[PDB]
């Protein structure tokens, strides 16, 4: 599953040994090398991957102020009930990391999408801090000018 | 039998043989067989708990209407007896010591299944260490082999349930049983949480 | 990366760990000043 | 003994007046609302409270007005002592049985040293919780907690 063809990050050249294409996603990107070992990228493809299907969600975070231009016994319980929960659901995916062609196409494309969201969450709040205003309007309410 | 994580699997030591094995010995103490053969006796002794923690929350719901007028269990030193304390703790070593050495025995050479001073009578006829038949066992019931599994089982939360009790006393300064009804009036805002 | 894990497992660990241990130490000493005795 | 417990001390009582009487002194050159203001008034109610609570654990405090501990083992002073010495010798087992348990783990094959200088192996598998139940080795004791080489 090797191939000098993908769309590299930076073209010409971006070969890490370490990574090949072989897994979906591979933009050829890593100079720390931030795992070079499979122990080290089994561990981390996990961990980008998580991240992103979270992050996702916390699009969908972003879907909802467009919809409309938080508890019974605020955090506490509602955390407690949480950490119980998913601890039990991150636990066996915990168990399970250590113990057809299309298929591909999927993956590849769910990382970058959710690729997306991590620097889309992380950009509306490092943008929200030190300057309280929200992003909900700004797409063409600072497009107006710079 | 089972497993407390799918992951990590049962140590050599934890074969199953043993009722309730379920292979959790993260840290290593019961690791030589001697030291099992210890610690099996010892889980079966604190966690027959139940005798107690049934004891000291059943007769609290017992009064909960007006059934009977007894002091809570962390009330009930004095003055609980007709003879005075001090009299009782003797009479309780004294004896208890009789019976916790004559035990003793049964885990290193079984052992003192004999009556003694007993003139011209029978003895207890039995095999295995943590449980004796005979009047032990008047009803003479099944020494199955779930049960034994059951046995422990229940013993096991009632430890836990002890742990609770004591901890739960302090700070929710009364009864464990108040505690319990103190949750229950209307909780989801009764929790450990508020102390 | 095999390389950097190490690196990070020689005397330096020393001092991560005596440096987590005086954090620790601190910060209970922060909630806790002025301790003479434990009273409980 | 001859001391008479913090609370019924004048010394003791005194020493609390003194000292934040020039702790007061040294705010008056600053102007309150400034910021050694704070740090110096923070200080005087850390020197009120820390005088507060020794009053109420006890500590007898001798003629010179400072508390005396007393480590006779006397139920009245067990949290002078006895309690936090209790912690202690848990703290200090737990990382001698620790400590051991590591050397002993390396020993069997490998380069032994190798992992004492550099210890690539964290706990090793999980060797660290190993000592929340190290009392656990008196029953280490009664079989092999000791090598028989010299001596017995
Ligand atoms: C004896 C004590 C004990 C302890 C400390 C645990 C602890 C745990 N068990 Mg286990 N279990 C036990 C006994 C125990 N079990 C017994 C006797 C059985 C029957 C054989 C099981 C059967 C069992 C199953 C089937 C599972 C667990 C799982 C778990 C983990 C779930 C963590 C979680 O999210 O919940 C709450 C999280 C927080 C409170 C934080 C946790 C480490 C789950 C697991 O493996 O997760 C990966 C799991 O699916 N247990
Ligand atoms: C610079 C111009 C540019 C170009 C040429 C592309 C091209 C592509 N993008 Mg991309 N994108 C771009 C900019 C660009 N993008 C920018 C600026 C962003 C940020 C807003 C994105 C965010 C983005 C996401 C989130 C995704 C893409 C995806 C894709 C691919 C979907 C089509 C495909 O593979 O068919 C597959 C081929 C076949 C099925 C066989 C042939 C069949 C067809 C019909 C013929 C395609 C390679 C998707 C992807 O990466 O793969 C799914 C995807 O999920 N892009
Ligand atoms: C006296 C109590 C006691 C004793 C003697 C045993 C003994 C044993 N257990 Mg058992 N167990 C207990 C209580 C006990 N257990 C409780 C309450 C639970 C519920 C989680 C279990 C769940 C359990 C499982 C799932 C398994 C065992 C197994 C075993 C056997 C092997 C492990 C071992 O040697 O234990 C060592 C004995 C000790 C460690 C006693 C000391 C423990 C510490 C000091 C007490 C901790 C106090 C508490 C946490 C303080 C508060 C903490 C704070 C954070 C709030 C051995 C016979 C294994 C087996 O195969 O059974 C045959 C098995 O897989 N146990
Ligand atoms: C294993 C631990 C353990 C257990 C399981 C118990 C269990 C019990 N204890 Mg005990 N206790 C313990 C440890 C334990 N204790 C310790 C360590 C101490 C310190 C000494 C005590 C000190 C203590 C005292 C001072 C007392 C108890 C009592 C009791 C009993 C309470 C219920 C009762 O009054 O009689 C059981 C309830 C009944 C038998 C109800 C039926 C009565 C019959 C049918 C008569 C019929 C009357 C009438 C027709 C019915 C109609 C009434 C209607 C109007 C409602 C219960 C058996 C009380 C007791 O001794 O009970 C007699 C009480 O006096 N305990
Ligand atoms: C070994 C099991 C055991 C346990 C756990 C207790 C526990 C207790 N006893 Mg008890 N006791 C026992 C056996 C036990 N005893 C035996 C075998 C005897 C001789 C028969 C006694 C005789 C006795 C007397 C005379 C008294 C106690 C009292 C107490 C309470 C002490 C203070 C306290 O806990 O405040 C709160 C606990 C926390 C905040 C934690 C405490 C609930 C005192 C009591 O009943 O309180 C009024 C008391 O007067 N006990
Ligand atoms: C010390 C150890 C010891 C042992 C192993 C036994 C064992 C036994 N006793 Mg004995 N008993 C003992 C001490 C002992 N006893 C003492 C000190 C007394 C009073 C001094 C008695 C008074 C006694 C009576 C009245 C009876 C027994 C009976 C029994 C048998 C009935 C089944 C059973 O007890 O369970 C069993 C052989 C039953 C039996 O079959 O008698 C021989 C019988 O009912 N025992
Ligand atoms: C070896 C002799 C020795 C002893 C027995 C002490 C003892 C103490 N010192 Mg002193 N100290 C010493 C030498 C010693 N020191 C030396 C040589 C110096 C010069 C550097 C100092 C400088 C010094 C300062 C500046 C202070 C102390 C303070 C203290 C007290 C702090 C108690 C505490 O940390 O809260 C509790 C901490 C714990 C309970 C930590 C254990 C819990 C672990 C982390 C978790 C366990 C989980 C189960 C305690 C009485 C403080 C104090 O206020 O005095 C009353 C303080 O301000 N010491
Ligand atoms: C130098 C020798 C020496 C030794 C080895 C001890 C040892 C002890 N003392 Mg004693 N003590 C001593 C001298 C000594 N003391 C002297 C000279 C006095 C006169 C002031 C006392 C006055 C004293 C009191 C009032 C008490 C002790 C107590 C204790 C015990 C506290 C530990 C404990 O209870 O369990 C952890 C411990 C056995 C306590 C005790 O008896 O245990 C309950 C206690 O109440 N001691
Ligand atoms: C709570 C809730 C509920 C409801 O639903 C709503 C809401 C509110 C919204 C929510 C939620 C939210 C969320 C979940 C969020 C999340 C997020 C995330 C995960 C992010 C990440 C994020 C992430 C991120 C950024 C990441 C990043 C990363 C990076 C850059 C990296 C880089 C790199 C790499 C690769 C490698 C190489 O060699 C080097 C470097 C250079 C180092
Ligand atoms: C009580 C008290 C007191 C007293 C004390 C005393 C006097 C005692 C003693 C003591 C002694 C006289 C002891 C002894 C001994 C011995 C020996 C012989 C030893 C040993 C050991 C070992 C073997 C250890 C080991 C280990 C461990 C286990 C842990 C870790 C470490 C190691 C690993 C090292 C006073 C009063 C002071 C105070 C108060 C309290
Ligand atoms: O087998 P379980 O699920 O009843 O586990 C026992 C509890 O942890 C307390 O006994």
């Amino acid at each position: 599953v090797a191939e000098p063809d993908r769309p590299l990050w930076f073209p010409g050249s971006t070969p890490p040994p370490w990574l090949d294409g072989s897994l979906p996603g591979d933009f050829g990107f890593d100079p720390l090398g931030l795992g070079s070992d499979p122990e080290s990228l089994r561990w981390n493809v996990q961990a980008e991957l998580v991240h992103s299907r979270w992050a996702m969600l916390g699009a969908a975070g972003i879907f909802i102020p467009e919809f409309l231009t938080e508890y019974f016994t605020d955090t506490t319980t509602l955390f407690i009930v949480e950490l119980v929960f998913i601890g039990w659901a991150e636990g066996r995916r915990w168990a399970d990391i250590l113990n057809p062609q299309k298929l591909k196409e999927l993956r590849t494309k769910e990382i970058k999408n959710g690729r997306l969201a991590m620097l889309a969450v992380m950009g509306a709040w490092f943008q929200h801090i030190y300057t309280g205003t929200g992003p909900i309007d700004n797409l063409f309410a600072h497009l107006a000018d710079p | 039998k089972g497993e407390w994580l799918p992951g990590l699997a049962s140590p050599g030591y934890l074969t199953g043989s043993l009722p309730g094995d379920n292979g959790f010995d993260p840290l290593g103490l019961a690791e030589d067989p001697e030291n099992l053969r210890w610690f099996v006796q010892a889980e079966l002794v604190n966690g027959r708990a139940m005798l107690g923690v049934a004891g000291m929350l059943l007769p609290e719901v017992f009064t909960s209407i007006g059934i009977i007028n007894v002091p809570k269990w962390y009330d009930a030193g004095k003055e609980e007896y007709f003879a005075s304390s001090s009299t009782l703790f003797v009479i309780e070593f004294i004896l208890f010591h009789y019976v916790e050495i004559r035990r003793w025995q049964d885990i290193k050479n079984p052992g003192s299944v004999n009556q003694d001073p007993i003139f011209k009578q029978y003895s207890l006829p039995a095999g295995e260490v943590g449980y004796p038949g005979g009047i032990f066992n008047p009803l003479n019931f099944a020494p199955t082999l779930e049960a034994k599994e059951k046995e422990i089982a229940n013993g096991r939360l009632a430890m836990l349930a002890f742990l609770g009790f004591i901890i739960q006393h302090n700070v929710t300064g009364k009864g464990p049983f108040d505690n319990l009804l103190q949750h229950i009036s209307d909780p989801w805002h009764n929790t450990i949480v508020q102390t | 990366r095999d390389l950097k894990t190490y690196l990070s497992v020689a005397p330096v660990a020393s001092t991560l760990w005596f440096a987590a241990l005086a954090g620790l130490l601190i910060e209970i000493n922060r909630l806790f000043p002025d301790a003479l005795t434990f009273p409980f | 003994s001859g001391l008479t417990p913090c609370k019924e001390s004048k010394q003791f009582a005194k020493r609390e007046k003194q000292s934040i009487k020039k702790l007061e002194s040294s705010l008056k050159i600053y102007a309150a609302d400034s910021a050694p203001a704070l740090a110096i008034n923070a200080t005087i109610e850390k020197t009120k409270r820390r005088f507060d609570n020794y009053a109420k654990q006890g500590l007898l405090c001798g003629a010179d007005g400072l508390p005396h501990l007393i480590v006779s083992g006397d139920q009245r002073h067990w949290g002078e002592f006895i309690t936090p010495g209790i912690l202690f010798l848990y703290i200090a087992g737990w990382i001698g049985w620790v400590g051991r348990s590591y050397l002993i783990a390396i020993r069997d094959e490998k380069k032994p040293t190798q992992k004492e200088i550099i210890i690539d192996v964290p706990l090793a598998s999980r060797l660290v919780f190993r000592g929340f139940s190290w009392p656990i080795a008196a029953y280490r004791e009664l079989l092999n907690g000791e090598l028989v080489a010299k001596d017995v």
